[PDB]
């Protein structure tokens, strides 16, 4: 069920996780029921650049917390998403717009409409937190 | 406010919230509410396998039927997310097992596109049109076929 949706090998994973440092984190919030939460939580404490977007809040994690992506000042190359799958999809278009080179889905948030849109790189079904851990974790 | 029960009345669906979503229906809110694109509580709770809240927002009325901007509907959802009880569900109260999103996909194309053989064969039973064709041309036959599982193909001729 963790099953990769995307096709890639983790030569590709090892490169977007390692080449990339600007991420914007779509679904972003306080809750530690969230997902969202602890994944952001786990990307600031190695290194990456994390902008989170959710326009039901200010801010995030003692981090600005943008309306849209297209909000956010400096370059992103990765987008990370964690929204229903009725939603997600429409975010590989804003990625576009933004000059972004990857689009990453978390569980649960692709669906398939992603690939008639898609630069661009599509990850989907897997966990930025977890491949992380696997490739580069101590 | 409505604007508000509706934005609470989505979330509570999605997160499936069986005591809050009594609260804002015995309370007012819209059991047909939308966001900015279309979606409604019912496509929330499909997309993510809410079954018994399912049933309560189809016996107060909320149409099985509706749509989003993009074409999509409950039954979409419910199929690529392999929610097979609120498929069976969705179609004894009507669900239209031949509707086409925007990219053209029916939920046949879509359960094909996960692998869901369960759900196709409940699709199939309903009238599923096995020669549906999307904006490329392709069926749920071509699909499964290209993703290399012959058995669904088999059952998909
Ligand atoms: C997607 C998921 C969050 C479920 O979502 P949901 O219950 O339907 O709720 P929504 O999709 O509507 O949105 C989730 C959130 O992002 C927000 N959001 C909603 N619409 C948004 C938009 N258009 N733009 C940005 N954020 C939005 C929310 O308001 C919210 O958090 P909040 O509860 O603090 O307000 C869930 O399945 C998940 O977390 N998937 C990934 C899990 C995973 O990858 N774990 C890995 C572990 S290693």
């Amino acid at each position: 069920a963790t099953r990769p949706i995307d096709g890639l090998t983790d030569e590709g994973i090892r490169e977007t996780l390692t080449r990339y440092k600007k991420i914007a984190l779509v679904g972003a919030s306080p809750k530690p029921e969230r997902d969202a939460n602890i994944v952001m939580k786990y990307l600031l404490e190695h290194g990456y650049d994390v902008y989170p977007v959710n326009p039901n809040y200010e801010e995030v994690l003692g981090r600005k917390c943008y309306p849209s992506v297209l909000d956010i000042p400096d370059k992103i190359e990765v987008v990370d998403l964690f929204v229903n799958p009725a939603k997600a999809w429409r975010f590989v278009a804003y990625a576009i717009k933004k000059g972004a080179k990857v689009v990453w889905f978390q569980y649960n948030t692709y669906y398939p409409l992603a690939a008639r849109q898609a630069g661009l790189i599509i990850v989907a079904n897997r966990c930025m937190m977890r491949e992380h851990k696997r490739l580069l974790g101590e | 406010f409505g604007q508000d029960l509706g934005k609470k009345l989505l979330e509570a669906a999605a997160a499936g919230q069986d005591d809050e979503v009594r609260i804002l229906m015995a309370n007012g809110a819209d059991v047909n509410a939308t966001d900015d694109n279309g979606l409604t509580p019912l496509h929330l709770a499909a997309a993510n396998g809410q079954l018994e809240i399912v049933e309560v927002l189809l016996k107060n009325g909320a149409d099985v039927n509706a749509s989003d901007s993009a074409g999509i509907t409950p039954l979409h959802l419910a199929a690529y997310d392999g929610h097979l009880e609120i498929v069976e569900v969705l179609l004894k109260h009507g669900a239209d097992v031949n509707a086409y999103d925007r990219a053209g996909w029916t939920p046949l194309h879509l359960a094909a596109l996960s692998g869901q053989l369960e759900i196709v064969e409940v699709l199939l039973k309903h009238g599923a049109d096995v020669n549906a064709q999307d904006a490329l041309g392709l069926t749920a036959f071509d699909i499964s076929i290209n993703q290399g599982q012959e058995d669904l193909a088999e059952i998909l001729q």
